């Protein structure tokens, strides 16, 4: 089981509407190259290579735990789409 | 009323089969000392197989011999019972050689002798051969641990060769005994005897010892709780390309190439020793 | 796909009589249907598999 | 092609017991008579 | 928890399992009944080859 | 085994191809004389290569060795290789190929200039090298850069000069210390293949 899916579903109304936040924060994460994480150092997810720990590839893993934390905040009509993508291509370019 | 050292009693009929007695033993521990030890004989003995075999004018292995009986199928399964004795332990490979015609049975006494080969079952059959059968065949027998299917290995000595699969475990079969015994004062003891079972290539006493020494020697790894090459290093290219092709990729190999033998090497001079020099400059 | 193939039972010189084996042909041993083979089989379950 | 059995393979009886090969374990791990015979097969008396 | 969920004077079956599931689903979560789950597999199948 | 003096020949041409030799130490060149009395270098045979390769083929050599340096060579009779010696002897061929391509290229590369920074930086990576207080250095005369560099002596004498006022290099005594290796790299443009 994914850890704290419980608390997870805890925090939305609809188990879909934690999906949706799940994939497109997911879809953040990747379009600005993880460099817009809440996460801290400590805090970020590893992966056991052949040669060692690295940083975990999967998005979603990274959009759960950060969710978990609770410094993301979701919701309907937070702020316009275009401004949104701006102010983010602004703080984190591509 | 702590126990003392067992006494150990030995009793073997050849080279195939053997008993081995300790006791007393504390009570649970006949098991204990017994179980470990018939895994070890079972799975990790080293032993000898047939890796490899040649018939000649034979393609492959699902191919026909003209004057045989047995397919050669069947042959490669008779091979695979061939129990074969180095008496050389340095010796980790032979190819044996057999030819035979007429209407002759081939036994394994046929193979020609090879030095510090003994075959252990000469009595074993491989093929019957009928009047213009002509049988020319090599087999390359490899020491070995375990079992080794024929996709595994891969091993060919030549072009028609068809690998063989290996069973290397000169084990047979291991049976292990606890008894009641009596020391007496203290009853319920426990008295362990152990029978193997071996094919003659190495004896009874011989496997246990190494299964012994196995468990022993994996023991020890309870002990202790819890040189770069060339290529990487970023000298210049033709660094890289020289002292790589010159037999040698590594720090501590360039470390070995004394004066009379780094600048012997005919691609380096001095603009090479220029950047060796600074790279010993840079890790000491 | 299966194949098909006929293996001698007898030797040379052998003597044979009316309606007697001569060669097995696939799937049969000595003459009797083999479909299959004889295994030392256990009953019981183990760690679930 | 030499197809050796594997796991996955189906194997059956005359009486309708059929299952497919899920585990081959080494000859160590199989159980055994006091003699040290090991079986071949291990069937679960549940599919009786 | 674990106590009070498990009916002890009684062997268990099919019935009293799957009543344990549901209460460990109602009180513990998805997870944590999720890995009793795995050790009930386990534990259960382990002491089913043995048994004879 | 042979050991050879600096300037003397292992063998000359039109003489009968007995023996295959192999460089073990020193620097050795292969070289032919011209009608107009004017020596050029074919190639540079190193430690480790092969050379009186006519002896694999024909009956006498057709251009002539000559020691640049002390050196020590191995006479080897070529019906006596076994295979491993034929492929050494392959592979060793097949570099001295590749670098006596690369020479060729060299020679039609650059001006005057160029060919003789590079032949200068070919040369220090040779046994024909070695280094002291001054810095390192080559031990060769104006007369071989130009039999290595498609020229004559006094043009080479003129550019060295050159070189020397502008203090990228220093000569005296058939000796060239290479002062400025960044420059001299710059000059030459392309490196020659020294293995």
């Amino acid at each position: 089981a994914e850890p704290g899916i419980d608390k997870l579903f805890g925090m939305v109304d609809s188990k879909y509407r934690l999906t949706v936040v799940v994939a497109k924060r997911a879809q953040q994460l990747l379009r600005h190259g993880f460099k817009n994480t809440v996460l801290e150092p400590e805090e970020r997810p590893k992966m056991q290579t052949l040669e060692g720990l690295f940083d975990d590839p999967n998005a979603v893993t990274w959009a759960m735990k950060e969710l978990l934390t609770g410094r993301l905040v979701f919701g309907e009509n937070l702020v316009p789409e275009d401004r949104l993508q701006k102010e983010m291509e602004r703080l984190y370019p591509v | 009323s702590k126990l003392k050292a067992p006494v150990f009693t030995v009793r073997t009929q050849g080279r195939e089969y053997g008993e081995f007695v300790l006791e007393p033993l504390e009570r649970g521990f006949g098991v204990t000392l017994g179980n470990p030890l018939r895994r070890i004989l079972l799975s990790s003995i080293p032993g000898t197989a047939v890796t490899s075999v040649y018939i000649e004018d034979v393609l492959h292995e699902f191919s026909t011999i003209p004057g045989v009986k047995e397919d050669v199928v069947e042959i490669i399964l008779n091979l695979k019972e061939l129990v074969v004795r180095f008496l050389n332990p340095s010796l980790q490979t032979v190819t044996l050689l057999l030819k035979a015609e007429g209407p002759k049975e081939v036994k394994a006494r046929d193979f020609l002798p090879v030095a510090d080969v003994e075959i252990m079952n000469p009595d074993l059959h491989i093929a019957t051969l009928e009047e213009g059968g002509r049988l020319n065949m090599e087999v390359r027998v490899d020491r070995g641990v375990g079992y080794v299917p024929a996709e595994k290995h891969g091993i060919k000595d030549r072009i028609n060769a068809i690998p063989v699969d290996a069973v290397f475990s000169p084990v047979r079969r291991v049976a292990f005994q606890v008894e009641d015994t009596r020391l007496g004062q203290r009853t319920d003891l426990d008295k362990l005897t152990l029978r193997i079972w071996t094919d003659g290539s190495v004896t009874p006493l011989e496997a246990l010892n190494q299964a012994v020494e196995i468990l022993r020697e994996h023991l020890t790894y309870f002990s202790n709780p819890q040189d770069l090459p060339l290529e990487e290093l970023g000298l210049s290219t033709r660094v890289l390309h020289s002292l790589k092709e010159e037999g040698i990729e590594s720090v501590r190999a360039l470390l070995a190439l004394n004066l009379k033998d780094l600048k012997n090497i005919p691609g380096i001079g001095e603009r090479s020793l220029e950047e060796i020099k600074e790279a010993l400059e840079k890790k000491g | 796909g299966t194949a098909l193939d006929q293996r001698p039972r007898v030797v040379v010189g052998q003597r044979v009589r009316k309606g007697d084996l001569l060669a097995d042909g696939p799937a049969s041993e000595n003459g009797f249907l083999a479909l299959g083979q004889n295994v030392l089989v256990a009953i019981m379950p183990f760690d679930g598999y | 092609q030499k197809r050796k059995l594997q796991v996955g393979d189906k194997l059956a009886n005359r009486h309708g017991n059929k299952g497919v090969v899920a585990k081959i374990l080494p000859v160590e791990d199989m159980p055994h008579l006091p003699d040290g015979t090991p079986v071949d097969v291990i069937l679960n008396p549940l599919g009786v | 928890v674990a106590w009070e969920l498990i009916q002890l004077d009684v062997p268990q079956e099919k019935n009293s399992l799957k009543d344990l599931v549901y209460q460990a689903f109602l009180r513990l979560g998805m997870e944590k009944t999720a890995r009793l789950l795995d050790a009930l597999k386990y534990y259960g199948f382990t002491f089913s080859t043995t048994s004879g | 085994m042979k050991r050879f003096a600096r300037k003397e020949t292992i063998y000359l041409r039109g003489e009968e191809a007995r023996t295959l030799y192999r460089l073990e130490e020193g620097l050795v060149r292969v070289v032919e004389l011209l009608p107009d009395g004017r020596l050029i270098t074919l190639r540079h045979v190193l430690p480790g290569d092969y050379f009186g390769e006519e002896a694999l083929e024909g009956k006498a050599y057709r251009y002539t060795a000559e020691a640049m340096t002390e050196a020590v060579v191995q006479g080897l009779e070529p019906r006596a290789m076994d295979h491993e010696a034929l492929h050494r002897v392959a592979r060793n061929l097949a570099r001295q190929m590749r670098r006596v391509q690369a020479y060729e290229a060299h020679l039609q590369t650059g001006e005057l200039r160029a060919r003789i920074a590079r032949y200068l930086l070919f040369l220090a990576d040779t046994p024909l090298s070695a280094r002291d207080r001054q810095g390192i250095y080559v031990t060769v005369s104006h007369e071989e850069i130009a039999d290595a560099t498609a020229s004559i002596r006094e043009s080479v004498s003129k550019v060295l000069a050159d070189l020397r006022r502008e203090g990228l290099i220093a000569t005296a005594y058939r000796r060239v210390y290479l002062l400025d290796l960044a420059a001299l790299e710059r000059e030459a443009g392309s490196a020659l293949e020294a293995a």
